[PDB]
């Protein structure tokens, strides 16, 4: 079986900075792509980022560029996503994913 | 389906070397490339593309090109190959393309 | 005068006065397509012509610079093949990869087996770039070879830590890594100075294919194979792809490579790294 | 950047009944899209891959269907446990545009 | 008449009446020491003059016979190397051990691991049997080779089941298997009759080493590796080895084998069994 784990919840004031684990299970982590969403309360949906951990090359989307920092280790198999510049707007639910046949499998 | 097929079934031991073309019908401004690799006996279906360019392998291109012609080397114990069949006949199998 | 100096292995002649017995302490002086490879081949119809690094075909080592007494193998056929690598998917913000050769091929083939049980490696090298692209898609990239390619590290941005890179960065493996600042390259050199090496462009309106031979180039004649990188390979993509909405998404770039005239003495027990 | 709509945003459909929600396109994404179940305060599920071919693990109500720029999700019949908030993608091109979602109720 | 008969391919001619235009069909008619291998050597004092087995050395495969069209590897220092293997402790009860051709190296070295990525293999071989022993030792071991060995079933005991051999007593791999009833040879045949066969007889009073060069002899040019063995090695221990207490106990025998003039062919995957 694939299990995604992630952390807890995180409090923080504005200006700040927070990185967010990801950890894959029971599949090999270096071969497939490990994806972003962000959910904002409560109709909003969309897609954030990817990365490749073998590589380690970051994909990113237009407002999220410079915004968000994708990283990922291989020894550990864990995904991380590195937040910069916190304001009161980038308060919501994020999820990670990862990519097979262009879908998103596993969440 | 081949006539070559057809006509080696009316014989037993057959020999030398055979010839696969491959044909583009797709459209002319549509590109791309494709591995035809052919693996030695005793390999089974390589599961990535890693495993299946150690045998012989060719490298084609869709745009200028509409056919590739992958040759089959011969590659045998015997200089004769009797028809291969299920079971105890997998002796004489040529390979896999 | 006994010949000391340094200057005379070379073929160009100079003048000058000694008043000493060594040379070296004297004065300065007067100035004066289809490739087919062993057991597999391919075919190029798109393909700028053959670039040829540093203007020298790679050939087998001669007995005048050959300091070992072993006779070294030769397996001309399960060793000099193309190598077919994994492909890499193209995004606009893409910054490129680098390969370390002869890291690459190292778990790969006869090639790889016979690397870890000899301690002496010289080979010739043959690099091809596959990149496909229709009519409607306009970018470019940047294929070149750097010799001696060492990593840099931001030493935290601040400067006064000191830090180098890890094995994983160093020593990519089959999958290769990606740039981080391509601008510098990691080290800390522009990125216009990149063509003074031998390169080749890649424009997907003309040419998707590129090809460069590059031979051995090293100070000693044979050297360990697993420990010492030879020279890195960059495909940057200097030009971002750039298409419409409806057009195919995925680009993919297939690096294969082929060994030419290998050589390996030393023979020994099996050497992981 | 490829927008894709989904409209309406509510609609509700008694228990026994059919239910067809439709989720449109700017161009031609070749038949690439997924479609997803997200229970509140749970994690997106996938559903239709491709806009035809089924999962594993999932019930064989669930049919999608479509041409062209349109397509649609067919649920029949309807239970207790398939009251979410349903979602499409596009993969076809980057960066992948989420659709805007359609929450049922009983009527 | 044309020449479709069987006898046409030798060097002798013979007379015969024919009514047929078939050569197969007509009647039969009036009937007419140092030795150093590639980055080893070994220098044996003790040892009686080398045997050549059938009196043909092992050499490269002619263009003539050759029916593959692949052109084969000669990695000369790389393979063809003197390899020693484990020592079998002596006892007076020792019924003795054998070996299969070329399963034993299938582990070991370059050689084991171009095994496994060649489908064709053809090579010669070099035995060699070392056991040590002092003047108050009597003993006489007997070294034959037996080509095309295979090994039996005593069904039981009583005859009417049939069952065959394991793979682990057809193939016993580098440490081999010990006979169980020597007079048979697993063979059903006699021991007294293993001398017709190419044989070297190990005295502990003079010659205490051994020495068979053995070609390749197949009825095709090359073979796989895998599956066919070739012929198989036999150390019987015919004369018991006496001593008095006191003296030591403990007598090893130590086979080291080499190949000679290997050539492999069609390069393929990694397969095990």
């Amino acid at each position: 079986q694939v299990q995604l784990q992630q952390s807890g919840p995180e409090l923080v004031k504005p200006g700040a900075s927070v990185k967010i684990s990801c950890k894959a299970s029971g599949y090999a982590f270096s071969t497939s792509w490990m994806n972003w969403v962000i959910q904002r309360p409560g109709q909003g949906l969309e897609w954030i980022g990817r990365i490749y951990p073998g590589d380690g090359d970051t994909n990113y989307n237009g407002k999220f560029k410079g915004k968000a920092t994708l990283t990922a280790d291989k020894s550990s198999s864990t995904a991380y996503m590195q937040l910069s510049s916190l304001t009161s707007v980038d308060s919501a639910v994020y999820f990670c994913a990862r990519r097979d046949y262009g879908y998103f499998d596993y969440w | 389906s081949t006539i070559l097929g057809q006509l080696c079934r009316y014989y037993t031991q057959w020999s030398g070397s055979l010839e696969v073309t491959f044909m583009f019908a797709g459209s002319f401004m549509a590109t791309g490339k494709m591995l035809i690799a052919y693996t030695p006996p005793g390999g089974s279906v390589p599961a990535d593309r890693i495993t299946a360019m150690l045998g012989t392998h060719v490298i084609w291109d869709f745009g200028l090109q509409s056919s590739v012609t992958l040759v089959v080397p011969w590659i045998s114990n015997t200089h004769y190959r009797a028809h291969a069949r299920a079971g105890y006949f997998d002796y004489y199998t040529t390979g896999i393309i | 005068e006994n010949s000391n100096s340094a200057s005379e292995g070379s073929t160009i002649n100079y003048t000058t006065i000694n008043y000493y017995k060594d040379a070296y302490a004297a004065s300065a002086g007067r100035q004066d397509a289809q490739l087919t490879i062993g057991n597999s081949t391919i075919t190029t119809q798109e393909a700028a012509n053959i670039v040829i690094a540093y203007g020298e075909w790679p050939e087998y080592c001669p007995d005048t610079d050959a300091t070992a007494v072993d006779k070294p193998t030769r397996p001309d056929v399960s060793v000099n093949r193309f190598f077919t690598l994994d492909t890499k998917s193209w995004a606009k913000d893409s910054k490129g990869w680098y390969w370390k050769f002869p890291d690459v091929l190292t778990e790969v083939g006869v090639f790889g087996q016979n690397a870890q049980f000899h301690y002496l490696y010289r080979s010739g090298f043959c690099v091809h770039v596959q990149c496909n692209a229709s009519k409607f898609h306009q970018g470019a990239l940047l294929v070149a070879v750097l010799p001696e390619y060492v990593l840099g590290t931001i030493a935290g941005g601040t400067g006064n830590e000191n830090s180098h890179p890890p094995y994983a960065t160093t020593q990519p493996g089959q999958v290769g890594a990606v740039l981080t600042h391509p601008y510098v390259l990691d080290a800390g050199i522009p990125l216009s100075q990149l063509t003074v090496c031998p390169h080749q462009w890649i424009n997907l309106r003309t040419n998707n294919c590129a090809t460069i031979i590059v031979p051995y180039m090293n100070t000693v004649p044979f050297d360990s194979a697993l420990n010492h990188c030879n020279f890195g390979l960059l495909v940057i993509p200097v030009v971002p792809l750039d298409f419409n909405a409806g057009a195919t998404s995925e680009i993919p770039i297939t690096v294969t490579i082929a060994p030419m005239c290998a050589e390996f003495a030393g023979l020994r027990q099996a050497v992981k790294q | 950047d490829i927008q894709m709509t989904q409209s309406s945003s509510y609609l509700s459909v008694s228990l026994g009944g059919r239910v067809t929600i439709t989720c449109k396109a700017s161009d031609h994404i070749n038949n690439w899209l997924a479609w997803y179940q997200q229970k509140p305060g749970n994690a997106p599920r996938l559903l239709i891959s491709g806009a035809t071919s089924l999962e594993t693990g999932v019930p064989s109500r669930f049919s999608g269907s479509g041409s062209g720029k349109d397509y649609t999700l067919s649920i029949t019949s309807l239970q207790t446990e398939d009251v979410a908030t349903y979602y499409c993608q596009q993969y076809w091109n980057s960066p992948y545009t989420f659709g805007g979602g359609t929450k049922l109720e009983i009527k």
